[PDB]
């Protein structure tokens, strides 16, 4: 057994292996999510496809239950083992207390798994950040995120990945109340958001909405070809 | 102080020429590899007389390029080992923020391995501005092809947008490395315009080896 | 007590495992040894010089049998060899207690080289400093395999290990063909060990072991003197 | 004892980690493997390295390893590290068959091994594997599949990929000559001999220098056929006949 | 100094520096003075605080009905040996049905704290135990140190500025083996006014006294019942 | 160059215990005041973004029905100590059929605070206030990353800790009431925080002898603010 | 002790069980449910002692729901039934063997409908019809009397009607009510809770 303290304090009060892992998040591909009052909409950008690969084994939006979706950034090898440990826990909740898992509960499991893992012996911390999105019982759509140090944190709109400060500055000057008016109008905010990011001009973006009673339903590159037309068409006439 | 860092071939040396184009100051350049000497103490003597030259002329600009090379590569000419590299850097650490009256001397530095060198040299007071250079973005890439193919009689066969995403992280240096090479293939056949198959065999020659 | 539980063998920034590259230097400074298979059996021949006249040459042996039909020589350092001999003696028994059959020579090298790879990754250990040559005649056809401290293995027709191994491989390439008997391969194994020995190659400076379909055995110095006679 | 510890698990101050990038640096050199599919069948084209004139040429394969009764793998990197992985997911497929009495799907065999490979990069103070490898196979859920593993622990589905020494040159030409769902298992073979004509610096394409194995679906068989050295060279010269025709007529 | 890192490493002079640095930790805590008569064992502590509204940190603890201790150093390792101290007293009372003798208790501590002073990656216990108790042989004053070396003594003082208290105890210890409980205590109280700056001494909220006695169970006096003992002292001469 | 985690200084303290004392100077500030009428206890939130939901974060959390808490420094490892305190108060109720006192909760946590090493891995970088009403009335305790706890009367912990303590020693006296202790704390928090004071940047909680642990919410809270 | 039945047709599986949760001599609950879903086309019908029928059958249910989330598709009825047989057989030679009797019913899009049979010794059996409990001794003889491999689902219900009326003539237990399912290409469907009025 390898017993060595990896994460230790700095002489001024930092945890260096934590904040080095935050920079591995800061060059993964961008993931943006907002919530509507009835339909949540989150979609990663930079699919970065090379037209010789299977398109389904590269997906970064998975589901933990029927109601809880999840996107991430950072490095993918650490991601899909946190996900598989979350799938066991949200299934073991049902053998216990009968209701399906509330979206706040599954964030506390991931965040507490991630903290104690910056505390044990001989373990580097995880290098991912996540967005947990779900519409729980009694239909209240909400989302969260998870820092690699393990601080779960709710939001109304957020973005992580490479180029996340510029998108977060873009949303606050754009997030109104009437932006979440229609289920097709909230999507026009996300498609306007990631187009203000690394280019992804309809060819590298994959939105995925959830209408509070469905599962995840990814629109194929025909409505995004339709939406990016009309989002740029309104931009064509006003300016 | 101003330092410039980033991956190799992104335009660190390219930007310093634009400053020396523009300025009316006297402009001094030295490479970091030639700071190390074969005799003992000839290193720190060379630094002291550099800033003597820079101060005695004018408002002046001292450009020191590739300063990570003072600490990475060990050479058998240097009789003092790593503890002659060290004594030179202590003199360089003096000449940026000594107690002497400095005068009007601006210092520009550039490297591509920013994590290797001494953090005492990058403290505020010696270098204030720290400028990162990223890789060229794919809409800034198209601008670079517009520059290096400006004054060439480019035939209308070619499509530049296929050339852009060829390497996913091709630097600005690679673009000039292709555009200069494709012109060299045309002079093998005495032609005046550059066709598409020039570029098709160009990236095989430049990138893939 | 306890161990270290961390690998002291890491990747270089040039992408090379440096400790394995150093272990091959200790193999190359060993005693020279050649091995030749030819169409009815395998010949293993090594070079054993005592440092002085005080040593008892009939006490230790370079050529060792593993079972009825598998022999094994080395070229490296001494005390590492006796460890993985006693390991390979045991591995041939757990195959036999399960299957009631002598082990194939291929499946032994599957399991001996798995020990050497496991030993260059685990915590707190330096790799072995020996390379092996393994013979045997399973199901008529003979076999000749060579392992290395990294844990790989090969299937040679004829090869040399030890000092001046790059000269022996050029010598065997100009000598070996498909069609030889066992007594011809003995004569050309002495002819390639004479490239690097001293002036006197007596009946006790070398050590030769053979396989047949009758099984592995090791030559006594009586007939080794007869093979050393009328040689070169 | 903490003076001798090399800390093969920690991050670097720039954010990335050095140890697996040194391994993927070593995965570039020493080997060449590629695969292709568009229709019924899938192939693995691999180039032999040790072509010395004194070897026995046995064990039915050199870098091809049959894993299940209907899937196989081609490996690249440290060969000794490869022998531990190959007989590790060989019994992952068998403990699946013990548990469900059904052959394992080709995708979740890859995810099972790439979790073992990911764990050494993450804790234990242990040297990771410098091994990347391909996966062909068939299952009833999706048919012919093609995967690729990395030493970091992340996999991916593909259609044609090379992990050779000039693998970037091969991929750049695979996405120059390709067709989605129309490359039958003769045009892919002619395309396979075309690609390793380029990336192999040893010219003239010695038939003993390469190995090609095909996986075709026969009704209850899924025949994995390592094609012999008598039909390689006629496929070699078939590439040679058309290239003298195409050069002279252009 | 590369010989200055781990407890295992000997110095070339032969003095392990990690043990010598734990002696610096006991010199940081406030002073305390223990002494004994023929029939009594009295230890007196001096508390400290952080602000004027925060409470004062206690130092005298109750181990058993005939054993009490006083700590100096970091308080977390003090409770680690205190919970070991209480456990070793009541199981001997569970097995043999007798009070565990004091001189046999301290040798269990000396074997307890010597173990992490020899392994790898194990700190010493920075603590300043003054022990007062009863055998069948009368009172006993024992002190320990992080070098796992316990001392039999008749009056000692440890903590910050304790050398001035030791000079007072040497020139008055001929009187200690005769007096009753009253001026035995205020002999020790004149040692704590020695180890202070010349303006504040004994303001009834920073001092504590613990006595075990020949027919008296170990009793701690805190900040109100100190005042009968504390009255009857003369002014500081200047 | 690299020491172990368990090394004394030449001045004798430690290295990483003393480094963790520095880490709680980056956390948000928090004020607790003990009054004989009851314990009031407040904090700021340090809201970063307008898009952020404000109530998802918390600093006041309850341990039992009569004991509240307040955390500073890091947050993610504070939740480990909170869960050990909640379990400890329920094991004491299960085995003794009573309520664990406020002091004995604190030493049950403070024994856990210094247990790292290389067997069986770093000290916790939080600082806690424990407000509660046991049978000795209202109590107020303060622990350390070093595991040292002491009863305080008006303790201010966070990035503005030493600036607030000086302004808090002048207004506190032993005969306060709870209605003026609540008002006196928000005068101090109005000075030290960055943004303006409203009903969303801060939150309070008071524990009484009569009723149990009560946390204020955004309806009864702003009558203190508009009548500051 | 209590009864369930397994008629399997060409493109459907008709299953039914009782609804009585028993006690010493009384019946605690008259509308109990012995039916456990795992997928959209796989059921589970468990009979045995008190604790093991509840906890084993929901242990299997959390492993089948987990397989669908990790992969995106469901188990076949062949593989789902054969995963259960490994779990009894491994826990058989233990300190706590489960004592349950069960039969699993499933539909697949490749091999059509399927019915499997198990006991408390974990022996599989691919059967066209099966039954557990003491009512199996009474009711198997009617069922092979009238079984056709090509039987329509309308007359398969009235065969089950005939198979239960004899169970309320010569069987000493009470058993008034019976809950009925049906499985097809469209998934699980609830049929009429057939019963006999004791008024
Ligand atoms: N962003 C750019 N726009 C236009 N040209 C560029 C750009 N980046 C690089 N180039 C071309 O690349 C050539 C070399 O660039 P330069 O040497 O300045 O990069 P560098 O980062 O300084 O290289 P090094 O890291 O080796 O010092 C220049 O002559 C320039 O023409
Ligand atoms: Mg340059």
């Amino acid at each position: 057994s390898y017993d060595r303290a990896i994460t230790v304090f700095s002489p001024d009060g930092h945890l260096f292996q934590v904040e080095y892992a935050q920079e591995a998040v800061k060059k993964g591909s961008t993931a943006v999510g907002v919530r509507g009052r009835d339909i949540v909409v989150l979609g990663v950008e930079k699919k970065s496809v090379a037209k010789l690969q299977d398109e389904r084994t590269v997906r970064k939006i998975c589901a933990l239950d029927d109601n809880v979706c999840m996107a991430f950034a950072g490095l993918t090898a650490d991601a899909r083992i946190v996900i598989n440990r979350a799938r066991v826990e949200c299934q073991s909740h049902r053998l216990t207390v009968e209701d399906p898992v509330t979206v706040e509960y599954i964030t506390r499991y991931i965040a507490s798994l991630k903290q104690r893992y910056t505390q044990s012996n001989g373990r580097r911390p995880f290098g991912i950040s996540a967005l947990i999105v779900g519409f729980d019982f009694d239909g209240t759509p909400r989302l969260y995120q998870t820092d690699p140090s393990g601080t779960y944190h709710a939001w109304k709109a957020n973005a992580i990945g490479r180029g996340a400060k510029s998108v977060r500055e873009f949303l606050e000057k754009n997030y109104t109340d009437e932006a979440i008016e229609t289920d097709d109008l909230t999507i026009k905010l996300v498609i306007k958001a990631l187009l203000e990011v690394v280019q992804s001009g309809g060819k590298n973006i994959e939105l995925a909405v959830m209408r509070r009673d469905q599962s995840l339903k990814i629109l194929n590159p025909e409505e995004i070809e339709k939406y990016v037309a009309e989002i740029e068409k309104e931009k064509e006439e006003n300016e | 102080g101003v330092i410039l860092y980033g991956p190799p071939g992104t335009g660190k040396t390219l930007l310093a020429k634009a400053v020396a184009n523009q300025t009316s100051a006297t402009f001094l350049r030295v490479v970091g590899s030639e700071l190390i000497q074969k005799y003992l103490g000839d290193g720190p003597k060379l630094v002291r007389e550099l800033f003597r030259v820079a101060e005695e002329h004018a408002p002046s600009i001292v450009f020191i390029d590739e300063i990570d090379a003072i600490g990475t590569k060990r050479y058998d000419s240097n009789s003092g080992g790593e503890r002659e590299i060290q004594r030179t850097m202590l003199e360089l650490l003096n000449q940026l923020d000594g107690f002497d009256s400095r005068g009007d001397v601006k210092v520009i530095m550039a490297t591509n391995r920013i994590e290797t060198l001494d953090p005492a040299l990058i403290r505020p007071g010696r270098i204030d501005r720290k400028i990162e250079f990223p890789l060229p973005d794919e809409k800034t890439k198209k601008r670079i092809f517009q520059i290096h193919t400006s004054r060439m009689t480019l035939a209308d066969d070619v499509t530049l947008d296929d050339l852009i995403m060829a390497k996913d992280d091709l630097s600005g240096a690679d673009i000039k490395a292709i555009c200069t090479e494709a012109g060299l293939m045309a002079l093998r056949e005495r032609r005046m315009k550059v066709t598409n198959e020039d570029f098709k065999k160009s990236k095989e020659n430049v990138l893939y080896k | 007590e306890r161990g270290y539980s961390f690998s002291l063998t890491t990747f270089s920034p040039s992408g090379k495992l440096v400790q394995i590259e150093y272990a091959l230097a200790a193999v190359a400074g060993g005693a020279p040894s050649v091995g030749i298979k030819a169409a009815n059996g395998v010949v293993l021949a090594t070079e054993k010089k005592q440092k002085s006249i005080l040593y008892d040459e009939r006490s230790v042996h370079k050529v060792e049998p593993i079972t009825k039909h598998i022999g094994l020589v080395y070229s490296g350092m001494g005390p590492d060899y006796r460890v993985l001999v006693h390991r390979a003696r045991k591995l041939a028994q757990q195959y036999y207690l399960v299957y009631q059959e002598p082990i194939p020579t291929a499946q032994l090298v599957q399991r001996v080289a798995s020990v050497m790879q496991e030993y260059t990754q685990s915590g707190g250990v330096r790799p072995f400093g020996v390379s092996l040559l393994i013979c045997g005649w399973n199901e008529g056809r003979p076999y000749l395999f060579q392992s290395d401290p990294s844990g790989a293995y090969f299937a040679w027709k004829a090869t040399a290990m030890g000092k001046n191994y790059v000269n022996g491989k050029t010598f065997l390439e100009k000598r070996y063909n498909e069609d030889l008997e066992l007594e011809d391969a003995i004569h050309t194994a002495i002819l390639t060990l004479k490239e690097s020995f001293e002036g006197q190659m007596t009946e006790d400076n070398i050590e030769v072991g053979i396989c047949n379909e009758a099984g592995f055995r090791r030559l006594t110095p009586t007939e080794v003197k007869d093979y050393l006679a009328a040689i070169a | 004892s903490r003076r001798y510890d090399s800390r093969t698990t920690i991050f670097s101050p720039e954010g990335r980690l050095y140890q697996v990038e040194y391994a993927m640096e070593a995965i570039g050199h020493a080997g060449t493997c590629l695969g292709i599919l568009a229709n019924d069948g899938v192939l693995l084209a691999a180039e032999r390295r040790n072509i010395h004139k004194l070897l026995d040429e046995v064990f039915f394969s050199e870098k091809i390893y049959k894993l299940n009764e209907d899937m196989a793998c081609s490996v690249a990197g440290i060969t000794s590290d490869a022998n531990v992985l190959t007989n590790e997911l060989r019994l992952i497929a068998q403990r699946y068959l013990l548990q469900y009495q059904e052959p394992i799907p080709c995708e979740q065999l890859v995810t099972a091994l790439c979790d073992i490979k990911q764990a050494y990069t993450q804790f234990g103070g242990k040297r990771p594997f410098g091994v990347s490898l391909l996966y062909i196979g068939w299952d009833k859920h999706y048919g012919f599949q093609l995967y690729q593993s990395d030493p970091s622990g992340n996999y991916g589905g593909w259609k044609a990929t090379c992990i050779g020494n000039n693998s970037a040159a091969a991929v750049s030409m695979l996405k120059q000559d390709y067709k989605e769902g129309e490359m039958t298992l003769k045009s892919a073979l002619a395309l396979a001999i075309k690609v390793l004509n380029k990336t192999m610096d040893v010219s003239k394409l010695s038939a003993e220098k390469v190995e090609i194995a095909t996986l075709t679906r026969e009704n209850g068989k899924t025949v994995i056929r390592v094609l012999k050295q008598k039909e390689v060279e006629q496929l070699i010269k078939k590439h040679e006949e058309e290239e003298a025709k195409a050069e002279r007529e252009k | 100094n590369q010989y200055d890192n781990d407890v295992t490493v000997w110095s070339p002079q032969g003095r392990i520096h990690q043990i010598e640095y734990a002696m610096e930790a006991v010199k940081q805590g406030s002073a305390t003075v223990g002494l004994k008569s023929k029939t009594h064992a009295v230890l007196v502590a001096l508390k400290r605080a952080q602000s004027e509204l925060a409470a004062h940190q206690k130092k005298i603890l109750h181990v058993d009905n005939h054993i009490g201790i006083s700590i100096a150093g970091l308080t977390a390792d003090a409770r680690l040996l205190c919970n070991f101290m209480r456990q070793e007293c009541l199981d001997s009372r569970f097995v043999f049905d007798r009070p565990l003798p004091v001189s046999r208790l301290v040798s269990l501590i000396g074997s307890k704290t010597q173990i992490p002073t020899q392994r790898y990656g194990r700190r010493p216990y920075g603590v300043g135990l003054l022990i007062a108790g009863y055998d069948d042989m009368g009172p006993h004053i024992f002190q320990t140190c992080p070098s796992a070396n316990y001392f039999d003594c008749r009056a000692m003082s440890i903590g910050a500025r304790s050398q001035s208290a030791r000079t007072y105890l040497e020139r008055h210890m001929s009187e200690f083996m005769e007096c009753n409980l009253n001026e035995l205590v205020k002999h020790g109280l004149r040692a704590l006014r020695e180890t202070l700056p010349a303006e504040q001494d004994l303001t009834t909220k920073n001092v504590s006294i613990g006595i075990v006695g020949k027919d008296l169970e170990f009793t701690i006096y805190d900040d109100d019942d100190v005042s009968p003992f504390l009255e009857g002292l003369e002014e500081r001469p200047q | 160059y690299d020491r172990g985690v368990n090394t004394f200084s030449p001045e004798g303290r430690l290295f990483q215990v003393e480094y963790a004392i520095e880490a709680i100077k980056l956390g948000s500030t928090a004020i607790g005041i003990q009054t004989s009428e009851g314990v009031c206890l407040a904090v700021e939130k340090r809201i970063t973004s307008p898009l952020m939901e404000p109530s998802s974060i918390e600093k006041i959390v309850e341990i039992d029905a009569h004991i509240g808490c307040a955390m500073s420094g890091l947050i993610a490892d504070a939740k480990t100590l909170i869960d050990k305190a909640r379990v400890e108060t329920q094991n004491h109720w299960f085995t003794y059929n009573e309520t664990m006192t406020v002091e004995s909760v604190t030493q049950a946590v403070s024994n856990l605070a210094l247990q790292f090493g290389e067997e069986d891995s770093r000290p916790f970088g939080v600082a806690l206030l424990f407000g509660g009403v046991d049978e000795k009335g209202p109590q107020l305790f303060h622990m350390d990353p070093s595991g040292t706890f002491v009863q305080c009367d008006a303790r201010a912990i966070g990035s503005a800790s030493e600036g607030a303590q000086s302004s808090l020693q002048e207004v506190y006296h032993k005969s306060m009431t709870l209605k003026e202790a609540i008002k006196s704390s928000l005068i101090i928090l109005k000075q030290v925080m960055e943004e303006k004071l409203n009903a969303t940047n801060i939150e309070l909680a008071t524990v009484q002898p009569g009723q149990n642990f009560h946390m204020f919410t955004k309806e009864e809270l702003e009558e203190v603010i508009k009548d500051i | 002790m209590e009864y369930l039945i397994g008629i399997q047709g060409p493109d459907y599986v008709l299953v039914a069980s009782d609804r009585v949760a028993a006690s010493n001599i009384v019946q605690m609950k008259d509308d109990h449910d012995k039916m456990f879903k795992m997928s959209e086309k796989i059921l589970l019908l468990c009979v045995g002692e008190a604790g093991d029928t509840v906890q084993f059958a929901e242990y299997i249910q959390k492993n089948v729901q987990l397989y669908k989330m990790r992969n995106g598709y469901e188990l076949s009825p062949t593989a789902a039934a054969n995963f259960t047989r490994r779990n009894l057989a491994d826990c058989l030679r233990s300190r706590t063997p489960y004592h349950v009797n069960l039969l699993l019913a499933g539909y697949d899009e490749h091999e059509g409908p399927a019915l499997y049979y198990m006991d408390y010794l974990a022996a599989l059996a691919k059967a066209p019809f099966a039954a557990h409990g003491y009512g199996a001794f009474l009711t198997l003889s009617i069922l092979d009397r009238y079984y056709t491999p090509t039987i329509s689902r309308e007359r398969a219900v009235e065969l089950l009607r005939k198979c239960l009326e004899e169970l309320q003539k010569r069987f000493i237990l009470n058993l008034p009510t019976f809950s009925v399912r049906i499985i097809d290409k469209n998934g699980i469907h609830d049929l009429d809770n057939i019963s006999f009025p004791k008024q």
